[PDB]
C-alpha cells in the first residue's frame, strides 16, 4: 500500500511496516519531474537534459537547466526547483570550503558524502521538510570520472548510468542496453551521441521540447566541465533524429 | 535549524557586520540607531576604559578638547510665586564670531529650566533627552510631570554612569500646582539636593551673603528680579529667568 | 499499530510498550542483506552479503562496512543514510576519546556510548532512533578479539560470534551447533586468512546457494590495524575451500 | 598599550553671509614633518546643499562623513524624499558625536549651509558632540593666524552682511595665504565650497609649497 | 477531499507529492493588479495600474524605488512586498557601503531566491506570495527579473503579472523584435508599455491616479512618474 | 466552535472565546461592590459562610491594601488574586523609589492591566481568572478613584461597580438606587448603600460581609463586624417600618 | 464528492485555497464590533467625531477614551479591542518623541502611520526583518489625523494588515456603511471647519440608535495654529443644538 | 579554532541593555529594587577592576565547544556541526524546571560529561523576585 | 565554580589598611622508578614560615589505589586539584569498568591546569602502575608535563637531584630504590633548612597492591 493513514502527516515517523512515508512521497513528487540523465564514458561524464520550450520573452543566455557546482563538477537535478537551487549552493559552498582548507580540489566522493549528509539531516525532525529533488552529479578527480545519484531520503549511490524524472524507464532501458553493447568501454562522442538518442526517446508524450548535454572529460575538456558548442550540439541531434525515424 | 545551517556556512566576520550593533551604528540595515530612547554609548574593549578615557582626555589641539562649561556664577531662588534664576552673560575669548548670546540656559521644556555648571555636551546632551522622557510622561499622564520625578529620573541617569567620566552639575527649577515652585541640584556624582538658595559658580560666597541680607518669602516679582541683578552684581550682563506656574519668561537685563 | 499516539513520539502504549522503537527495528531489515561477526585466536573477521540488482550501479560504492579508527571496524544492518551517520558519529566519538584521555578507545566503550546515544533518542519525543543496528568489532589489548553488536533500543552486547539479518536464526543456530561440537567459545586459528574461509564456508552452508566475489564483503580486525578486503582478496578465500 | 589616535594637521574655516556659506580648507594631508598628499580634500557636499568638514584625526572625520552620509540616505528613503534641513542634520552630528562619548573621535566638525529663511548658517561641533550656531569659525593650528586677519580686514557688527560671495572669498584666500607664510603646516592648496539657493560650487586656489 | 487533508503546512507533503501552501502563495498574486515590465538594449522600464479603496481613497504604491539603479514593483500581498523591497534595499546600502559597489540585479534576483525558499521548507513560517519585477541597469547593461515567491527568478526582455495579464504577455510575445530595438528612445518604450498594459484593462480607462511609471537606463536614474508625469502617456 | 481552543484564534464574527471563557470563571467568585462618594470609597465584598472547625483569626481578607492610599479587591480564582496583588505591590513600591512620588490609582490599575494583558499573549500560558476593582485616591488630592479590571487587560472607571457571582442584581439595583449628580455626601451613607446593595445577593447578613472605607490623606479603615451588624440591624428595621406602611 | 469539514481559517501562517489569510478578515471583523469613528479633512483642519456607548449609567461620562493625542500635530481614533489600541498608541508616541529628539523637528504624519503600520505587521515577519512579535494580528482601526508643513491636513486610516490609505473622509466601526455612504454623498473640498463638524455631529446621530447627545458623543479637531484639541461638553452641546435648529429649520 | 576565548569585553553599553530588568514608570532606566543587587551598584562599575582570569574562566567549555565544531565543519561538512547544534537545542528547549538548576543526564551526555566533575558541578552556586512566575516569563518572552 | 566575589573589597583592604592572611606554601618531593615498580617518597615536616608547624605531614596524594602523587606549592590547590582528578578517574574507571591509567590522569591534570592558566600553584610528581606498566611524571602548575626515571622537587630539590645522579641505575631492586629514595630525602633535610623529621614512602609494583609506609627511617 503507497499510501500510508495514520502514518503520513510528519517527517520523523516510523510506519508499523518501518517506513517513512514523507520521504517516499517526496520520491514521487520527483518522479513527475523533467527527464536528467548522466552517462559515464571512460574518461569522464556527459550530462544530458531535456528542456521543455518556454516563451521567447526569456532570455537564451540566461536560463540554464545543467547547473555547474564547481569547475571540475557538473550537476541536474529533477524535482521543485527552489530545492535543487538550495543544494547547489551547498555544494558550491561545500566545494570552496574544500578547496579554501586543502588547496585541492574537492574529490566527488567526498563531495557526494556532504552532500549526501546534508539530504539526510532533513528527514530526523519534524519541524523540516525532505528535499524534493533528486540529483544526478559527477565530475573528474586525481581517481579518476565519478557519476552519482542522491535521492531525497539522503541515499547516494555511484552509477555507470543514472536517469530521473518522467521518462526514467524508457532512459534507463536504453542505459542498460548502452552499457550491455559496450562491456569494454564507451568514449566521450559517443557518449554524448547516446545521451541525445537516449533523450530524444523519453519523450514520448504532443509538446515540443530541447536538449541541453555537458561535457566533463580529461581528453576533450581537460579535466574541466564544459557545455556543447554549435557543431557537436548539431550533430547530436541530428543522430538522434536519425535514430528516432 | 535553517539559521544553524546559515551559521555554518561560508569576510563578514573581519567587517563585525555579523552582529547586530555594528550593523545598526553603521545604518546599514536602517535609521534604527536614531530610534533609541536609551542611547547607546560606545566603550573600548579593553580591561581599563576609564583610565584609558582619562589618560587620553587630559592629553593637544584647542580645538579638539572636550568643552568645558565656564565657572560662571548662578543663581536660583523662590520667594513666593516663581523662582528667579540669574546667570551672568559674560563671554570668553575664543576663535569665533557669536550669532546670538551663548546659552548658559538650557530649556528643557515651556515649563523647566536648568543650568550647565560642568561640561557643555553632556549638560545639553542629557537635558535635552530628559526633556523629552517628561514629555513621554506628561503624553502617557495626561498632566505636567513633577519637578520631583524630573530630577529624580535625571539623577538615576546620571549614577547609572557614576565614574565613567561625566561632569554635570544642574539646577532643575519648576513650579507645579500641587508641589509650588521648587529647586533641585543634581550632580554627577549621583548627589540630589532640593533647596530654596541655590548659588554656584567661581563666586559664589558673596551673592549668597548679598541674598541673606535682604531674603524674605513676602517678595514681589520686581523686587526679586532687583534682588537677583543684584545679586550677580555682587558677585562679580545679568540674564534673568522668572518661573511661574504658567512657565518661565526670559528677561536680558530687566 | 498504535491506537491515538505513539504514532509519531516514543511514549508508553497502556501495554506499556515503545511502538516507534519497535517499528525502527523493523526497518533495519529493509535492506534485505545478512552479517556475520566471528572471533579468531588473536583475530575478527565481518562478513556481509552483497546485492546488485541494478546492473547500471558501481558495485565499488555499495558497502555496509566502515573503518571507525585504526582498531575499531563497524558493520551496519539497515539503511545507508542511517549507516552513515552513524559511521561518521562513531569516528568523532572515537577520535574525542583519544584525545580526552590518551589512549585508544576499546569495542566494548564505543557500543556503551552509541547505546547511551540511543537511549537519548528513544526517551527524547522529539528525537526518533536510528533503524540501524551496529557491530563494532576489534581486538583490544586487554580483551583479545572482541564483537559488541547495539540495536536501536540502546541495549548493547558482547558476542563469542554473531550474525544478524533476515536469516539469522539459521546463522546463529548453525554457530551454536559448531560451538557445543567443539566446545570452544573461538575459533582455534592462528591465521586471519582460515577464519575468513571458515566464516565464508559457514554463510555458505547457512544461506546456501553459495556466493562469488561480487556477492560478498568481508573486514578483518588485528591487534595492529582493520581493513578491508578487496574483490581478488576475496575470491583467493573463496578458492581455498 | 596601543595608541588608536593620531594627527594628521590642516586648517578650516566656515564663514556665514546673508544668502550664503562659505566652508573652505587646506588640502595638504601632513604626518609628523612629512607630506602624506599635497591634495586630500577634507570638505565634502553632503547631501542636502550641506557642506561638512571634520578636522583633526583623518580617520575619525572619514566615519563621522561616511556614517551622516548614509543617515541621510536613510532619512530619503524613510521620509519620500523629505530635504534635510541644517539644524536636524546639527543634531543629527551631535548624537553620532555623543554616541562615541567615552571614545570621542578625535575631530572638530564644521558644517554650513542654509537655514529655513534662506540666510547662510555655520554650525560648529566639539569632538564630544556640543554645537552652536557662529558666523564664523576657523578649526585646525592656524586659527590664532587667521581670526585676526578676519576681524582687522572685516567688522561683524565693513559689515559682514553687506558682503557678497566674491569678496568673502577674497578674504577667505589672502587669510590663507598668511597663514601659509606664517605656518609651516599650511599650505599647497586651499578648497573652497560656497553653498547658495542654486546649489554647491567647488573652488581650488594653489598655495606656496607646489 | 483528499487535498483538504494535507494543506496544514508547507513541511506536508500529498501522497501525490504536491506542496499544497506553496501553490496557494503562488494563487495568492492574481489578486492584485497588473503590472507590465520591459526592457532595451538601453533602457528597462515598469508599468503598474494603481488601485484605490473608493472615491475618497488615495491609490496604491506598486512601484518602490531600491537603489539610483534598481526599482521593482509588486503584485499580490502588502506585508511581503514591503519586507521585500526592504531586504533589497538593505542589501544595496550593504553593498554600496562596504564595496563602494553598485549591486547587480542578478545578486539582487539569487538573493531573494535564496531568502524566499528557507520559508518554503521550515516550520512557523508561511510562503510569501508576493510577485515581483525588478529593472535595473548595471556594468552588463539593462537587465529585468520576474520573482516568483515560490523561490524563482527569472530573466527576460518583458513580461507582466497580475490579475488578467495574459493580454498583456500576448501582446509583448508578439510585437517583440519591435520593441527590443528601441535605443536612445526612452519614450517611444514607454509608449510600447503602456499600449501593452492596455490590452489587461476591463471597463477601465487609463487615467491620470491610476498609472504609474518607473524608468531607468545608462544616463538616466531610476525615475517614477505619477500624475500629470504620466498624462503625456495618456 | 473549533475556534475556542486558543488565545490567538480569532472566530469568525469577531471574537475571542478564551477570554469568554475566564470571564465566565470569573463570574463563579464571590461578589464584590464598590461605590464612589463624594469624599469616600467603599468596598464591600461577599464572604462564604466560615465553617464550625475554619480558624478565624489567620484568614486572608478580600479587601488587600497596595499602598497606604490604594485598596484592591477581586473576584474569581483566589490563587492568582494573591500573585497579581503582590506583583501590585511590587511595582508601587519600585515606582515610590524611582520617581520619589506614590503611585495614582490610574496607573497602579493600567500595570495590574497590563500584566493580566501580558498574561495572554502566549499560548503556552493560562490568563489570570480574576477581575479586581482597585480603590483609592491620588497623592494630595481629594477625588475619589474606582477602576475596574478585566482578565484580557482591559480597565475601565466607574462610579458604582459590582463585579462576580449575581452581580447583575446588584447592578440593578445601583442603577436604580445611584445617581451621579447627587453622590452620597457623607461615608455613612455610603456604607448604608454598599451594605443594602450586598443585601439583596448575601443569604444570612452581616457575617458575610466585609467593608473598607478609603478616604484622602490615605485614610483606609476596615470596619468590624459589630459595626456591619448595626448598619444591617437598621437598614431591616427601616426597611420593616416601609413595609408595614 | 463528500462535504467535508476545511480548516484553513485558523491559522495566521495558513493560506486558503486561493491565497488569502482569514485571520485579517477576522480581526476585521472584530473591528467592526466596536463603536463608531468617522474623521472628516478639510484645508481648514481635520476633524474627528466617535460614539460613547455607556453599557451602564453608572459608568464616567469621561472615562471613555476614544480619542488621544499622539502628539500636539497628530491625534487618533480608534476601535476595536482597547487593549491592542494601547500597546499602537504607545508605540506611536515613542516613535514621535524619539524623532523630535533625535532631528530637531516635527515627525510627519505619513511617517507615523507607517511606523504604526510596521508595529501592526509583528504578526509575522517583520519590514526589517525582525522575528515574529505577536501571536495573532491586532483587532483595532485606527483614523490618525495630523498637520505637516510638507502636504498640510492628512487623515489616514491605518488597518492591522499594515496597510494604511489616505482618505478625504473616512468611518469605521459598527456604523461604518451608512456613515461612509452618508461621507461620500456629502463630501467635497470647499467644507469649513464648522461644516466639517456639523456634518460629522449630524452623520453620527444617525447612525446611532440612542439619542445624539453631550454624554454619548465626543468631537475634536486639529489646526495649524492650535494643535490637536478635543472639544468640552459644553462647545458639543452648543453644536448639537445648532444642528438641530438647522435641521429643523430646512 | 580558538583555545583561550577572546573578545569578552562589552563595545557599547546603555542604561537598558539589560531587557528584562526594566522600570515600567520609566521604560527607559533599570528597575534598582527588582535587581535586587544592593541598591548601589552602577552599571559602569562591572566595565573595570575584574579578575582577568574571570572571562577566561566564565566561558571556557563554550569555546572548546565552538571549535570543535569548526573541526567538524572543516572535516565533515555543515551536517555535523548543524546536527549537533539541532540536539544540543531541542534537549535544552524542551527541559523546564523552575525548582532546580543542575543540568538534565541527556545534555551531559551529548556533551560527553556523563563521567566528568568540575568545579561548576561541585559548586552549583529575597524580598522579590526569585519565584516560578518570573521564570515562567523568562521563558515564555512575555 | 569557583567564586571571583570580594575580589575589589580585598583589593581595597590590602590597599588602605589590611593585610591579606597568607596561605600554606607546603619540603622535598622525590620519585624513583625501578625495573618493576615505582617508589615516591616525601618529607614529613612542615614549617609556617620560620617556624616549624608539624614534625609528621602526609604530603603524599591518592588518586586511585595504584595511582600516587606528591605536590609541592600551595597545599590547598594541590588537595583539591588531587582530590578532584581522583573523583574522575574512579567514576572513569567505573564508567569503562577497567583499570586507571596513569596516562588518563596525567591528561585530566594537565587539561585542568590549563584551564587556569597557572593560578593555580600545584607542582606535582605523579607515579604509578597500571596493565601498561609503571609510569613517573612531573607536572608544571602552567599545564607542562614531563617524563623521566627519576625526579625530584620541593626547596631542597638540589640535594635530592644530585644525591640521584650519584647512586642511580637502570637495573634497581625495590629495596635499593627505598633506600635510594630515603637518602635522597634525608640530603634535603640535613643540607637545607625546608625538609626534615621523618620519610613517607609509597611503593607500586606490577602485579601487587600498593605499599604505603609511614615514618619509614625509624
Amino acid at each position: 500500500t503507497s499510501i500510508g493513514t495514520g502514518y503520513d502527516l510528519s517527517n520523523s515517523v516510523f510506519s508499523p511496516d518501518g517506513r517513512n512515508f514523507q520521504v517516499e512521497y517526496a520520491v514521487k513528487a520527483v518522479e513527475n519531474g523533467t527527464t536528467s540523465i548522466g552517462i559515464k564514458c571512460n574518461d569522464g561524464v556527459v550530462f544530458a537534459v531535456e528542456k521543455l520550450i518556454t516563451s521567447k520573452l526569456l532570455v537564451p543566455q540566461k536560463n540554464v537547466k545543467i547547473q555547474v557546482v564547481d569547475r571540475h563538477i557538473g550537476c541536474v537535478y529533477s524535482g521543485l526547483i527552489p530545492d535543487g537551487r538550495h543544494l547547489v549552493n551547498r555544494g558550491r559552498e561545500e566545494a570552496a570550503s574544500f578547496k579554501k582548507l586543502y588547496k585541492t580540489p574537492i574529490p566527488i566522493p567526498a563531495f557526494a558524502d556532504r552532500l549526501g549528509q546534508y539530504v539526510q539531516a532533513h528527514t530526523l525532525y519534524n519541524s523540516v521538510r525532505p528535499f524534493g529533488v533528486s540529483t544526478i552529479f559527477g565530475g573528474v578527480d586525481k581517481n579518476g570520472a565519478h557519476l552519482y545519484m542522491l535521492e531525497p531520503s539522503g541515499s547516494y549511490w555511484g552509477y555507470k548510468g543514472a536517469a530521473t524524472g518522467k521518462g526514467r524507464q524508457s532512459a534507463k532501458a536504453e542505459l542498460e542496453k548502452l552499457v550491455d553493447h559496450h562491456p569494454e568501454g564507451l568514449s566521450a562522442r559517443e557518449a554524448v551521441k547516446q545521451a541525445a538518442k537516449i533523450i530524444y526517446l523519453a519523450h514520448e508524450d504532443e509538446k515540443d521540447f530541447e536538449l541541453e548535454i555537458s561535457w566533463c572529460s580529461l581528453s576533450e575538456t581537460n579535466g574541466l566541465h564544459k557545455f556543447v558548442k554549435g557543431d557537436l550540439l548539431q550533430e547530436a541531434i541530428d543522430f538522434a533524429q536519425k535514430e528516432i525515424n | 535549524m535553517q539559521a544553524i545551517a546559515d551559521s555554518f556556512s561560508v569576510l563578514v566576520k573581519e567587517l563585525q557586520y555579523d552582529n547586530e550593533q555594528n550593523l545598526e551604528s553603521d545604518f546599514v540595515t536602517g535609521a534604527s540607531q536614531f530610534q533609541r530612547l536609551a542611547p547607546s554609548l560606545t566603550v573600548p574593549p579593553i580591561a581599563s576604559p576609564q583610565q584609558f578615557l582619562r589618560a587620553h582626555t587630559d592629553d593637544r589641539n584647542p580645538d579638539c578638547k572636550i568643552k568645558i562649561a565656564h565657572g560662571t556664577t548662578t543663581l536660583a531662588f523662590r520667594f513666593q510665586g516663581g523662582i528667579i534664576v540669574a546667570v551672568d552673560s559674560r563671554a570668553t575669548a575664543g576663535n569665533w564670531v557669536a550669532s546670538q548670546t551663548v546659552k548658559k540656559v538650557i530649556e528643557i521644556n515651556p515649563f523647566l529650566l536648568g543650568t550647565m555648571a560642568g561640561g557643555a555636551a553632556d549638560c545639553q546632551f542629557w537635558e535635552t533627552w530628559l526633556g523629552s522622557q517628561c514629555r513621554l510622561h506628561e503624553l502617557r499622564e495626561k498632566e505636567r510631570i513633577s519637578v520631583a520625578a524630573a530630577s529624580k529620573i535625571l539623577s538615576n541617569l546620571v549614577y547609572q554612569y557614576k565614574g565613567a567620566g561625566l561632569s554635570m552639575g544642574t539646577m532643575i527649577c519648576g513650579y507645579t500646582r500641587k508641589e509650588g515652585p521648587t529647586i533641585y541640584y543634581v550632580d554627577s556624582d549621583g548627589t540630589r539636593l532640593k533647596g530654596d538658595i541655590f548659588c554656584v559658580g567661581s563666586g559664589q560666597t558673596f551673592a549668597y551673603g548679598v541674598l541673606d541680607s535682604n531674603y524674605k518669602w513676602d517678595l514681589s516679582v520686581e523686587d526679586a528680579l532687583y534682588l537677583g541683578k543684584r545679586s550677580i552684581l555682587a558677585a562679580a550682563s545679568v540674564n534673568l529667568y522668572h518661573v511661574t506656574e504658567d512657565g518661565w519668561i526670559y528677561h536680558g537685563n530687566h | 499499530s498504535a491506537a491515538g499516539y505513539d504514532r509519531h513520539i516514543t511514549i508508553f502504549s497502556p501495554e506499556g510498550r515503545l511502538y516507534q522503537v519497535e517499528y525502527a527495528f523493523k526497518a533495519t531489515n529493509q535492506t534485505n542483506i545478512n552479517s556475520l561477526a566471528v572471533r579468531g585466536k588473536d583475530c575478527t573477521v565481518v562478513i556481509s552479503q552483497k546485492k546488485v540488482p541494478d546492473k547500471l550501479l558501481d558495485p565499488t560504492t555499495v558497502s555496509y562496512i566502515f573503518c571507525i579508527s585504526r582498531t575499531i571496524g563497524m558493520v551496519v544492518n539497515g539503511p545507508i543514510p542511517d549507516a552513515r551517520n552513524a559511521a561518521l558519529r562513531a569516528k568523532a566519538e572515537a577520535a574525542e576519546f583519544r584525545y580526552k584521555y590518551g589512549y585508544d578507545m576499546p569495542c566494548d566503550v564505543l557500543a556503551k556510548r552509541m547505546a547511551n546515544l540511543s537511549q537519548i533518542y528513544t526517551q527524547r519525543a522529539y528525537m526518533r532512533p536510528l533503524g540501524v543496528i551496529l557491530t563494532f568489532v576489534s581486538v583490544d589489548e586487554e580483551l583479545g578479539p572482541s564483537i559488541y553488536k547495539t540495536d536501536p533500543a540502546g541495549y548493547y552486547v558482547g558476542y563469542k560470534a554473531t550474525a544478524t539479518g533476515p536469516k539469522q536464526q539459521e546463522i546463529t543456530t548453525n554457530l551454536e551447533n559448531h560451538f557445543k561440537k567443539s566446545k570452544i567459545d573461538h575459533i582455534n586459528e592462528e591465521s586471519w586468512e582460515k577464519v575468513v574461509e571458515f566464516a565464508i564456508t559457514h554463510m555458505i552452508d547457512a544461506l546456501g546457494t553459495e556466493f562469488s566475489k561480487n556477492d560478498l564483503e568481508v573486514g578483518v580486525a588485528t591487534k595492529d590495524k582493520f581493513f578491508t578486503l578487496s574483490a581478488e582478496n576475496i575470491e583467493e578465500r573463496l578458492v581455498a575451500i | 598599550q596601543f595608541n588608536p589616535y593620531g594627527d594628521n594637521g590642516g586648517t578650516i574655516l566656515g564663514i556665514a553671509g546673508e544668502d550664503f556659506a562659505v566652508l573652505a580648507g587646506d588640502t595638504r594631508n601632513i604626518t609628523d614633518y612629512s607630506i602624506n598628499s599635497r591634495y586630500e580634500p577634507k570638505v565634502f557636499d553632503c547631501g542636502d546643499n550641506i557642506v561638512m568638514s571634520a578636522n583633526g584625526f583623518a580617520a575619525d572625520g572619514d566615519a563621522l562623513v561616511k556614517r551622516f552620509k548614509n543617515s541621510v540616505k536613510w532619512y530619503h528613503f524613510d521620509h519620500n524624499d523629505k530635504k534635510l534641513s541644517i539644524n536636524s542634520a546639527a543634531r543629527n552630528i551631535q548624537h553620532l558625536l555623543y554616541g562615541k562619548r567615552f571614545f570621542p573621535y578625535y575631530v572638530h566638525t564644521i558644517i554650513a549651509g542654509l537655514d529655513e529663511d534662506g540666510k547662510g548658517a555655520v554650525y560648529s561641533f566639539d569632538p564630544v558632540g556640543s554645537y552652536e550656531r557662529e558666523q564664523c569659525r576657523a578649526g585646525g593650528a592656524a586659527a590664532s593666524l587667521i581670526m585676526p586677519f578676519l576681524d582687522n580686514q572685516v567688522n561683524f557688527k565693513k559689515p559682514l552682511k553687506y558682503l557678497s560671495v566674491e569678496e568673502v572669498i577674497k578674504l577667505v584666500r589672502d587669510s590663507f595665504t598668511s597663514a601659509t607664510e606664517r605656518h609651516i603646516q599650511v599650505g599647497d592648496g586651499l578648497e573652497i565650497l560656497i553653498v547658495t539657493k542654486d546649489g554647491v560650487r567647488k573652488e581650488f586656489y594653489e598655495l606656496k609649497r607646489d | 477531499m483528499f487535498r483538504n487533508n494535507y494543506d496544514g503546512d508547507t513541511v506536508t507533503f500529498s501522497p501525490t507529492g504536491r506542496l499544497f501552501q506553496v501553490e496557494y502563495a503562488l494563487e495568492a498574486i492574481k489578486q492584485g493588479s497588473v503590472t507590465v515590465g520591459l526592457r532595451s538594449n538601453t533602457h528597462a522600464v515598469l508599468v503598474a495600474l494603481k488601485r484605490n479603496a473608493d472615491e475618497l481613497s488615495s491609490y496604491q504604491k506598486k512601484i518602490i524605488k531600491c537603489d539610483e539603479h534598481m526599482g521593482l514593483s509588486l503584485a499580490g500581498l502588502a506585508p511581503d512586498a514591503r519586507v521585500l523591497s526592504n531586504y533589497l534595499r538593505q542589501q544595496c546600502n550593504y553593498s554600496s557601503l562596504v564595496f563602494n559597489r553598485k549591486l547587480a540585479v542578478e545578486r539582487a534576483g539569487h538573493l531573494l531566491c535564496d531568502k524566499a525558499q528557507k520559508n518554503t521548507q521550515s516550520y512557523g513560517g508561511r510562503p510569501y506570495g508576493v510577485g515581483l519585477l525588478i529593472i535595473g541597469y548595471d556594468k552588463s547593461g539593462a537587465h529585468l527579473l520576474e520573482f516568483q515567491p515560490s523561490g524563482n527568478v527569472t530573466e527576460l526582455y518583458g513580461t507582466a503579472i497580475g490579475a488578467r495579464s495574459q493580454g498583456a504577455k500576448t501582446y509583448l510575445e508578439r510585437t517583440l523584435d519591435t520593441f527590443i530595438k528601441i535605443d536612445g528612445n526612452p519614450d517611444e518604450l514607454i509608449k510600447a508599455g503602456v499600449e501593452a498594459i492596455s490590452q489587461s484593462l476591463r471597463d477601465e480607462s487609463l487615467t491620470v491616479d491610476n498609472l504609474s511609471i518607473a524608468i531607468v537606463g545608462k544616463d538616466t536614474p531610476f525615475t517614477i512618474y505619477d500624475g500629470e508625469a504620466v498624462a503625456k502617456y495618456i | 466552535s473549533g475556534y475556542d481552543r486558543a488565545l490567538s484564534i480569532f472566530s469568525p464574527d469577531g471574537h475571542i472565546f478564551q477570554v469568554e471563557y475566564a470571564l465566565e470563571a470569573v463570574k463563579r467568585g464571590t461578589c464584590a461592590v464598590g461605590v464612589k462618594g463624594k469624599n469616600c470609597v467603599v468596598l464591600g465584598c461577599e464572604r462564604r459562610s466560615t465553617l464550625k472547625l475554619q480558624d478565624t483569626r489567620i484568614t486572608p481578607s478580600k479587601v488587600s491594601k497596595i499602598d497606604s492610599h490604594v485598596v484592591l479587591s477581586f473576584s474569581g480564582l483566589n490563587a492568582d488574586s494573591r500573585i497579581l496583588i503582590e506583583k501590585a505591590r511590587v511595582e508601587a513600591q519600585s515606582h515610590r523609589l524611582t520617581l520619589e512620588d506614590p503611585v495614582t490609582v490610574e496607573y497602579l490599575t493600567r500595570y495590574v492591566a497590563g500584566v493580566q494583558q501580558r498574561y495572554t499573549q502566549s499560548g503556552g500560558v493560562r490568563p489570570f481568572g480574576v477581575s479586581t476593582l482597585i480603590a483609592g485616591f491620588d497623592p494630595r488630592d481629594d477625588e475619589p478613584k474606582l477602576y475596574q479590571t478585566e482578565p484580557s487587560g482591559i480597565y475601565s472607571s466607574w462610579s458604582a461597580q459590582t463585579i462576580g457571582r449575581n452581580s447583575k442584581t446588584v447592578r440593578e439595583f445601583l442603577e436604580k438606587n445611584y445617581d451621579r449628580k447627587e453622590p452620597p455626601a457623607t461615608v455613612e451613607e455610603c456604607v448604608k448603600l454598599t451594605v443594602r446593595s450586598l443585601l439583596e445577593v448575601v443569604q444570612t447578613g452581616a457575617k458575610n460581609i466585609e467593608i473598607t472605607v478609603v478616604k484622602p490623606d490615605s485614610d483606609i479603615v476596615a470596619l468590624s463586624s459589630e459595626e456591619i451588624n448595626q448598619y444591617v440591624t437598621q437598614i431591616e428595621q427601616e426597611k420593616q417600618e416601609q413595609q408595614e406602611q | 464528492m463528500f462535504l467535508t469539514r476545511s480548516e484553513y481559517d485558523r491559522g495566521v501562517s495558513t493560506f486558503s485555497p486561493e491565497g488569502r489569510l482569514f485571520q485579517v478578515e477576522y480581526s476585521l471583523e472584530a473591528i467592526k464590533l466596536g463603536s463608531t469613528a468617522i474623521g472628516i479633512a478639510t484645508k481648514e483642519g481635520v476633524v474627528l467625531g466617535v460614539e460613547k456607548r455607556a453599557t451602564s449609567p453608572l459608568l464616567e461620562s469621561d472615562s471613555i477614551e476614544k480619542i488621544v493625542e499622539i502628539d500636539r500635530h497628530i491625534g487618533c481614533a480608534m476601535s476595536g479591542l482597547t487593549a491592542d489600541a494601547r500597546s499602537m498608541i504607545e508605540h506611536a508616541r515613542t516613535a514621535a518623541v524619539t524623532h523630535n529628539l533625535y532631528y530637531d523637528e516635527d515627525i510627519n504624519v505619513e511617517s507615523l502611520t507607517q511606523s504604526v503600520c510596521d508595529l501592526a505587521l509583528r504578526f509575522g515577519e517583520g519590514a526589517s526583518g525582525e522575528e515574529r512579535l505577536m501571536s495573532r494580528p491586532f483587532g483595532v482601526a485606527l483614523l490618525i489625523a495630523g498637520h505637516d508643513a510638507d502636504d498640510g491636513y492628512q487623515l489616514f486610516h491605518a488597518e492591522p494588515s499594515g496597510t494604511f490609505y489616505r482618505y478625504n473622509a473616512k468611518a469605521i466601526g459598527s456604523g461604518s456603511e451608512g456613515a461612509q455612504a452618508e461621507l461620500l454623498n456629502e463630501w467635497h473640498s470647499s467644507l469649513t471647519l464648522k461644516e466639517a463638524e456639523l456634518l460629522v455631529l449630524k452623520i453620527l446621530k444617525q447612525v446611532m440608535e440612542e439619542k445624539l447627545d453631550e454624554n454619548n458623543a465626543q468631537l475634536s479637531c486639529i489646526t495649524k495654529q492650535d494643535g490637536f484639541k478635543i472639544y468640552d461638553n459644553e462647545k458639543t452641546a452648543e453644536l448639537i443644538k445648532e444642528l438641530k435648529e438647522k435641521e429643523a429649520a430646512e | 579554532m580558538n583555545i583561550v576565548p577572546q573578545d569578552t569585553f562589552k563595545s557599547q553599553v546603555s542604561t537598558d541593555q539589560d531587557k528584562s530588568v526594566l522600570s515600567s514608570a520609566v521604560p527607559s532606566l533599570p528597575d534598582t529594587l527588582r535587581q535586587q543587587e544592593g541598591g548601589a551598584v552602577p552599571l559602569s562599575t562591572q566595565l573595570n577592576d575584574r579578575h582577568p582570569l574571570e572571562s577566561t574562566l566564565k566561558n571556557w567549555e563554550t569555546t572548546q565547544r565552538q571549535r570543535q565544531m569548526e573541526q567538524y565543519r572543516q572535516i565533515f561538512g555543515i551536517a555535523e556541526p548543524m546536527k549537533r547544534t539541532m540536539e544540543m537545542e531541542i534537549v535544552n528547549r524542551t527541559d523546564f524546571n523552575p525548582l532546580s538548576t543542575n543540568g538534565s543526564i541527556h545534555r551531559d551526555i551529548l556533551l560527553n560529561k556523563e563521567c566528568s566533575i568540575d568545579w561548576e558541578d561541585v559548586y552549583p552556586g529575597t524580598m522579590v523576585g526569585d519565584d516560578v512566575h518570573s521564570k515562567i516569563e523568562k521563558q515564555l518572552g512575555i | 565554580g569557583l567564586s571571583f566575589d570580594n575580589y575589589q573589597r580585598n583589593n581595597f583592604l590590602a590597599e588602605n589598611s589590611h593585610t591579606q592572611p597568607k596561605a600554606t606554601s607546603t619540603t622535598t618531593i622525590v620519585g624513583v622508578k625501578f625495573n618493576n615498580g615505582v617508589v615516591i617518597a616525601a618529607d614529613t615536616r612542615s614549617t609556617q614560615g620560620p617556624i616549624v608547624a608539624d614534625k609528621n605531614c602526609a604530603k603524599l596524594h591518592r588518586i586511585s589505589p595504584k595511582i600516587w602523587c606528591a605536590g609541592a606549592g600551595t597545599a590547598a590547590d594541590t588537595e583539591a586539584v588531587t582530590q578532584l582528578i581522583g573523583s574522575n578517574i574512579e567514576l572513569h574507571s567505573l564508567y569503562t569498568s577497567r583499570e586507571p591509567r596513569v596516562v588518563s590522569a596525567l591528561q585530566m591534570l594537565k587539561q585542568h591546569l590549563f584551564k587556569y592558566q597557572g593560578h593555580i600553584g600545584a607542582y606535582l610528581i605523579v607515579a604509578g602502575v597500571d596493565p601498561t606498566g609503571s609510569h613517573l611524571f612531573s607536572i608544571h602548575a602552567h599545564g607542562s608535563t614531563d617524563v623521566g626515571y627519576y625526579l625530584s622537587l620541593g626547596s631542597g630539590s638540589l640535594a635530592a637531584m644530585a644525591v640521584l645522579e650519584s647512586h642511580w641505575k637502570q637495573d634497581l631492586t625495590k629495596e635499593e630504590a627505598i633506600k635510594l629514595a630515603s637518602d635522597a630525602i634525608q640530603a634535603g633535610i640535613w643540607n637545607d633548612l625546608g625538609s626534615g623529621s621523618n620519610v613517607d614512602v609509597c611503593v607500586m609494583e606490577i602485579g601487587k597492591d600498593a605499599e604505603y609506609l609511614r615514618n619509614y627511617t625509624p
